[PDB]
């Protein structure tokens, strides 16, 4: 896993909007974030049936790469039971 | 402040000259050196004006005689706010820059421009927070009663500021700061309640504060290029920015001087080992030294009739003389007995190591005899000998100890060369058997 | 208070109007007959008849051909293109040497063309969508309001997805332009401040002048500029992006293709009278720089039916080739190409011109300089060399000011002499001395 | 990994989670440039030119 | 139009008869009667088109017409047929490699014309009524398309719907649908229909109403070249690569069956091959691999004739350490015939001189053309030609319209040749940057 | 057992508490001057006060720089950053070899930081969105808020996301049932599995079933970290951890260096400074090792000239075979050991002199205890005599043939026979070039 973990380094104009809803546009720009996740299920029969909009007409999902595991998925590791054991000689033996 | 451990060139804060240039004995850190001193505060006088572009100076002198030490004594006399752009010559071989690029972008990250603007900011301790969500949740409203060290006031909140508020998670008890136009809030810290820690701000909320700006036009040639962000200021993935950008960087930013929006700050460009830049980075200097928008260049070289890079024959400095007809030179000399003691009592106080006067004459003896870093480099390692003896004072016997653990130059050649046969020569031959 | 460079005190040729170089006119003292050719080279410019025509300006170091050049480029005027550049900047690592010289010869043909600039400025009165379907809008009637009054537009369906991309909302002072259609919201406005006590919301003032504004413009653009318009990798040149791309776009090689469809867009728009072809100077300065190759790319570049003016600066001799081991050629440029050059031969100074450029330096940075001073800088440079005494009048004027006085002396000239030597003196400290000096 | 981050911390019916992440390193931009050099205005050209070398001079139009 | 007088302006081609005999001055070339001859012959094999792959270097001194010759060959060669002239020094590049950067400009060289029959309903849109099916599929329209004659109504299919709501168009937009292919455009809105909205958006275009028939028939020729389809099969979008140029080393299996497709598309009639010439200018300079790979290279049945141009003398190879003549091996001349072009009489400067200078609208005297036709003789005929427009411009700054005597000495005296700047370099030698870097920028001692 | 190699009997440098070095301690023999040289340079590094000091071990082949460097390293111990590293290693293809000398460089300083997590942990309940009332307007996304259930063990409590959170939470693929791990510092998502209040005999994707976590959820928890000043470089330049778009293409995106500027590391410093001056964090200044420094040419040389007048710079250690030699990248700059004179200036040179036959006999002894090997005195005595005749590198490497040789004819013990057949079977440098020399078709 890597060691230090960060955000894009942040550009602060002091006394204008403008920067603030470009930068917010050019982070989260609702295009490519829904593209790299997925609408939730009951959401989307909420737009097909209930709604009435055609899947063709659905906002483009899925499109981010599958992890090699569920461990991979994440850079987090938690505390291990089975670790605890084998870290001491003493407590495995 | 930021990080800082003890460096070569620590204990050098500026010049030390009068108001008439005139350098002191020991002043600033620095001694010796005075007619170097006097031309590198001529130097500073002549960026400090701002009237004269694109001048190229050239330190030149024996190794350690105060070079890179008189480029320290500039950048730490220039002040604040004015670009100091210190490289080596090997740093503009590059791999996905072109030399003349990265050329450019050592020369125009010395000129910076100056903007003044005013914000509305509003800095002050919260006394609480009321919000009142509805039956649904499509409206908020709330009351955000603040207060300073002289004004208490309640704002009535709207829906962005509740949304900005509720992030970034303000409690009764913090000083914040407010920008009403960016709608960004800073918490500055937790307040003096005893239950990080600041106190108080002082009144007059909403109050205009000037911010200057000084931005270099190499930030603003990476910004105006569309196809590089910012944070190839950060991720130095620029990749040769074009001319054209920078045309209209240099026409916007003189237009800006003529309408006063602006001011224009030059600095200086250092080239320490300026002999190591192969001919066509010459010629490019040659040509780039005549810009409108170009800062005073200072190169610091050792070498004396070298052989010039890419070339085949031998130059002065290893410098071309289209080069050095561009430039005044500025010459160094080497050290005495005096002045190398004071650079050793210097070097040892900035250290914190206390030596005794016997010490410090055999550690002069050692840096006339040798080399001045040798023995610059020898007062610590003595300073830990003495405190591996649980003495708080360098000896003679300490720095005795010391020149008989760690070798000079002179030393190591004499060693080397009485046992050559123990080490790897220009043809690869060792006897690595130490019988028959 | 104006920065001076080194070629600050040049501003033209300093011919009359029939061509004929005044002695000292123009910054320029001396060389009349560069300048005479000078000025015919721009008058072949001016023509705008010639394509591919090549001048090499040879001459000794500190003789005035970048001097030349530049007064070249303000002759001609900033209408007429001007490209400087190094022989060393030609070898780039993104794309290879031919590339970047055939860039920097489109880079000096230019084109104007008259624009119109029509601007709606102001705070939304109303904002009511038609919709009119046939879901899809049909039209959008936004009401602008400036302090000289109000205005109602009609605006597509293109405009109201830029207008609800800016978060538009009733009150806020926005800005159209009516031929690009870009919307800027500038921010609300102060009738609309005291809604809230504290609201994130920029409130700006009401535009003081009309809503709609129209004036003319000229666009200056270069060949280059519409070649790198549309040929990128990847593409979105249009959008406003203040962070940058995840993927970075690299120099590439344009094809000709290009280059001929770009040819035959512009020639269309020039034969409807939009636009004006001006074509240029391509100025390389230390062409003895440029690689054999990069040589024999230019005699088959010269040939070109659209390449600009080059102009070329060289200060050596006999000198060998580079990129080559043993030819022998005049400026280090090869004879195949010194066939088609027109050479302009630069000529040494004497004591009194020197002097005369040494006074005008000094009158143009402004700096107060005695008789017997001016004597002494004029024999320094001529012993020295005469960028030495250039370089040095500025030292002269620090020492002269720290003594209170705004007259450079001839103990200034003394006391900067000491500090600051030249090449000479320090070559001759590097050869007595023994520990590399 | 360490997080390089300045966020919304507890100093100490729902609370709601909102993503507040930014650098601790911040480039400050004046106004001046993003207004003049960047954003489209009555003195400037950026929207013209764009749209004279995005659109007008496209070759696949 | 945009293209200003170069050095081969005033060339339309080979000046030749019907029997390939070259007259003494026609189509703006003078002289060199076997040279023009023997390209006449080189000419009539590219026409043929029946082989392939010939190697022919014409050589000789400089400033003989070598280049003139091959720019000759192209104006004779006529339109829609791949030329393509390339200097020695492009091949060398940093993302293709040499054999690569070859194999691209031999396949830019050879092409195939196809025909393409077109039928166009060109016009502007009025109304556009559709029949919303229950069951959403065929979805029926009704086109209501106009010129400014006549208007028809057309019918309409569910993918036809689909193509015109996948680009936005609305009624007073000018398009065009090929009836054939069903091809989709949009020209943009109609000048009609512009004044309707007070400001236009970002890709509004304005185009007129097209008048006449609204249903026309055409037959469009295009020449695509083997790199073009190359260039298109290598990659999912790969049309922007021909224009950006970043192609990166097309494998070689597209090629084979690229070279095995246009075989069959030539047997079944729908393309025929047209080859062409690709002329390398200045083929010395370059690497021995280079001179290898063209010798392979030519054996194939998809080459076109290759063109060589060279100055040099017995000249050191690059890549290698010897000496050869033309600068080029052995085994690349044994594969190759060789033009030979000798240089100009008195008369033959004098005739190109004078053409020059008609080309540039220059009334050159008799006096000054003799004048220039001597400097001609004496020093290069590139340096009289080059001096020919700055004495027109000397004249024209004497407010006089043709050029005399004094304009040409004029000219003379302020532009040197090069053995004048040779001999000014060596009397002063001292002033200019040796070879060893030495220099002498005093003027005294 | 445990496998070894050629530095595995180095346990330190082994001095006393005065600095003085007994002959034969901490896996060391001989050297005393230079082990006590290279103490003196370990307690100026635990000094951690000077900046940019450089030192150069000096001597023939085979004679204990890299043993003095990886006792300089042992003796430091683990939390000391030490950086090993090749001249050869610096050029690179992808970056200039200047730019991987100055990321080195940032790599041997550390920073041991305390850090406050702010945690939302427990098992889902329940997760519901509510769905956007114009889920097709291009500017928002479907979904306004999710409200997620979490219980831990001893509490409960239900949380509001945002989107951006919530596609955090579901890139991690989580369903009602799974614990769960919301790291609010970066908004990271940690999935820590099926809850085994339901029944774990029905799955067939190898999951691992958890208890409730102990506490209540929102927890803050400390946690110690050590990083390096590279580390911190390395992730602003590619930044990852972020939840917006540009962090996570950079992600997906292959990895490659870049010229990190000098305006990121400046940056990186002050926050850095700001972290030590609120006392959360503490610095480690550590040590470049470059062993065969003559790989280096004269370019690095005159970067590691500035390079070493940095305030930040580490102890940097070098080692070097070669004796009056050319530097690399040079024609005729004839330096003592290919370092040229401007950086040997600023060095401080550590002799190391060759061994005897009795310190190369009780070294070829502790190599054989090492790797559990034992060894008649006469073969041992046969062995010591070999390394003084052949070299000491080859009499060490011959152990383990004779241990193969010794335990192929069922003894423990190395005989005379065995180390005279495995002198028979495998050749030294000098035999081998006798070979060489007396051979026609260039053996
Ligand atoms: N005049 C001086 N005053 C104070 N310190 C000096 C002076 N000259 C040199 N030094 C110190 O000596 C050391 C080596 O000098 P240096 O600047 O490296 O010279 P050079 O760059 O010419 O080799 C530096 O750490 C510097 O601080
Ligand atoms: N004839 C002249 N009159 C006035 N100033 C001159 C003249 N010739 C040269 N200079 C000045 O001398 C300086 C150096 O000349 P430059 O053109 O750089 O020499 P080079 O031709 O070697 O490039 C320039 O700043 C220029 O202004
Ligand atoms: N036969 C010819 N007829 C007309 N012009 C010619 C002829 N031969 C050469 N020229 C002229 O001489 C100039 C130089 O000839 P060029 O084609 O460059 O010869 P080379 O390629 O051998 O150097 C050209 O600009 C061309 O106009
Ligand atoms: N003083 C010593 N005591 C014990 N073993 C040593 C000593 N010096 C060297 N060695 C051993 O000799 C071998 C060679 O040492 P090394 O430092 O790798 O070579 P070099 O000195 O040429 O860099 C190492 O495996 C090391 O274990």
């Amino acid at each position: 896993h890597p060691n230090v973990s960060a955000p894009p380094v942040t550009i602060e104009v002091l006394g204008s909007s403008h920067v603030t809803n470009s930068i917010n546009n050019e982070l989260f720009d609702p295009l490519i974030s829904q593209a790299l996740s997925d609408i939730p299920a009951i959401t989307q029969y909420n737009m097909h049936v209930k709604k009435g909009i055609p899947v063709e007409d659905f906002p483009k999902t899925g499109l981010f790469p599958e992890p090699l595991n569920k461990n991979f998925s994440s850079n987090i590791s938690m505390p291990s039971m089975d670790r605890f054991i084998t870290e001491s000689a003493k407590l495995r033996k | 402040k930021s990080l800082s451990l003890i460096a070569a060139h620590s204990h050098i804060t500026g010049l030390g000259l009068d108001e008439n240039l005139q350098p002191r004995p020991t002043s600033e850190g620095m001694v010796g050196q005075l007619q170097a001193r006097r031309a590198a505060g001529v130097i500073l006088k002549m960026v400090q004006n701002g009237t004269i572009a694109g001048r190229a100076v050239l330190v030149a002198g024996p190794p350690s005689t105060g070079k890179t030490a008189l480029a320290m004594g500039v950048s730490q006399s220039l002040g604040k706010d004015v670009p100091f752009t210190a490289i080596a010559g090997s740093e503009i071989f590059s791999l996905e820059l072109s030399k003349t690029e990265a050329l450019t972008q050592a020369f125009r990250k010395s000129i910076g421009i100056k903007i003044k603007e005013e914000t509305e900011l509003i800095e002050g301790e919260v006394v609480e927070i009321q919000i009142d969500r509805s039956i649904t949740g499509g409206h908020k409203q709330g009351k955000l009663t603040i207060k300073t060290t002289d004004m208490e006031t309640i704002y009535e909140l709207g829906n962005k500021m509740i949304d900005g508020l509720t992030k970034e998670k303000v409690l009764a008890g913090d000083v914040i700061s407010i920008d009403k136009a960016s709608g960004k809030i800073t918490k500055l810290g937790r307040s003096f309640a005893r239950s990080r820690f600041v106190q108080c701000p002082e009144g007059e909320l909403q109050k205009r504060k000037t911010v200057v700006h000084t931005v270099s036009l190499h930030e603003i040639d990476v910004i105006n290029s569309r196809t590089q962000g910012f944070l190839a200021l950060f991720t130095g993935d620029t990749g040769e920015i074009r001319s054209e950008v920078r045309d209209q960087i240099n026409t916007k930013v003189a237009e800006w001087k003529e309408e006063g929006k602006a001011e224009i700050v030059p600095g200086v460009l250092f080239i320490d080992e300026v002999h190591m830049l192969d001919i066509e980075c010459f010629s490019f200097i040659n040509r780039a030294l005549e810009d409108e928008f170009a800062p005073i260049v200072m190169m610091a070289t050792n070498r004396g009739v070298s052989k010039t890079r890419g070339t085949n024959y031998k130059s002065p400095h290893g410098l071309p003389l289209d080069l050095l007809d561009r430039s005044i030179i500025i010459t160094t000399k080497s050290y005495n007995e005096q002045e190398i003691k004071t650079i050793l009592s210097i070097r040892a106080q900035e250290e914190e190591v206390e030596l005794s006067s016997d010490a410090l004459d055999l550690l002069t003896k050692t840096g006339v005899e040798t080399s001045l870093r040798y023995s610059s480099n020898l007062i610590s390692v003595a300073q830990q000998i003495a405190m591996k003896r649980k003495n708080n004072t360098v000896e003679v016997e300490d720095v005795k100890r010391a020149y008989l653990l760690f070798l000079d130059s002179a030393r190591s050649v004499k060693y080397v060369q009485e046992n050559e046969s123990q080490y790897i020569d220009d043809q690869g031959n060792v006897q690595i058997s130490i019988a028959k | 208070v104006t920065r001076t460079a080194a070629h600050t005190h040049i501003k033209g040729l300093g011919l009359d109007e029939s061509g004929v170089a005044k002695r000292v006119e123009g910054g320029f003292v001396g060389q009349i007959e560069a300048r005479e050719a000078c000025g015919v080279i721009v008058d072949l410019i001016k023509a705008k008849k010639m394509s591919g025509r090549a001048i090499l300006l040879a001459g000794g170091p500190s003789t005035g051909k970048t001097a030349l050049a530049l007064a070249i480029s303000q002759e001609l005027g900033p209408k007429v293109p001007f490209c400087p550049l190094v022989g060393s900047e030609l070898y780039s690592v993104e794309v290879k040497k031919t590339e970047t010289l055939m860039e920097n010869f489109r880079r000096a043909i230019g084109l104007r063309i008259k624009e119109t600039k029509e601007v709606y400025e102001g705070e939304v009165t109303e904002l009511t969508p038609e919709d009119a379907e046939n879901k899809t809008i049909s039209h959008v009637i936004v009401g602008l309001k400036s302090a000289k009054g109000t205005k109602t537009l009609r605006l597509d369906p293109t405009i109201y997805e830029s207008i609800q991309r800016e978060k538009v909302s009733i009150g806020d002072v926005i800005y159209i332009e009516a031929n690009t259609g870009a919307v800027k919201r500038v921010g609300r406005s102060d009738a609309y401040a005291t809604e809230f006590d504290l609201e994130t919301e920029e409130y700006v003032p009401l535009p003081k002048g009309e809503v709609h504004k129209k004036k003319e413009i000229v666009q200056d653009v270069t060949l280059h500029d519409l070649d790198v318009a549309n040929a990128r990798p990847q593409g979105g040149q249009d959008v406003i992006s203040m962070m940058g791309q995840l993927l970075k776009p690299k120099k590439t090689e344009i094809t000709e293709k290009l280059r001929q469809e770009v040819n035959k867009v512009v020639a269309k728009y020039i034969d409807q009278g939009v636009a004006e072809l001006i074509p240029g100077v391509l100025f390389i300065d230390e062409v003895n720089m440029l690689d054999i190759e990069i040589f024999t790319y230019l005699n088959k570049a010269l040939e070109s039916n659209i390449a600009p003016v080059v102009v070329l600066a060289s200060n050596r001799g006999m000198t060998t080739v580079r990129g080559t081991e043993d030819v022998i050629s005049p400026h280090g440029v090869p004879p195949d190409l010194i066939d088609r050059l027109l050479i302009v031969r630069t000529l040494p100074y004497d004591k009194d011109e020197i002097r005369t450029i040494i006074e005008r330096r000094a009158t143009v940075e402004r700096l107060q300089v005695e008789s017997s001073a001016l004597d002494l800088l004029a024999t320094m440079g001529t012993e020295t060399s005469l960028r030495y005494a250039l370089q040095l009048l500025a030292p002269c004027g620090i020492l002269a000011q720290t003594s209170n006085r705004k007259e450079i002396v001839v103990n200034d000239v003394n006391e900067a002499k000491l500090l600051f030597l030249d090449a000479k003196r320090s070559t001759k400290i590097l050869e007595t001395s023994a520990n590399y000096l | 990994p360490f997080s390089f981050t300045t966020f919304g911390k507890t100093t100490s019916k729902f609370t709601d989670l909102i993503y507040s992440s930014r650098n601790p390193i911040k480039y400050s931009l004046p106004r001046l440039i993003y207004e003049d050099l960047i954003l489209p205005n009555y003195n400037n050209d950026v929207d013209i030119a764009n749209k004279l070398k995005n659109v007008k001079f496209n070759i696949f139009n």
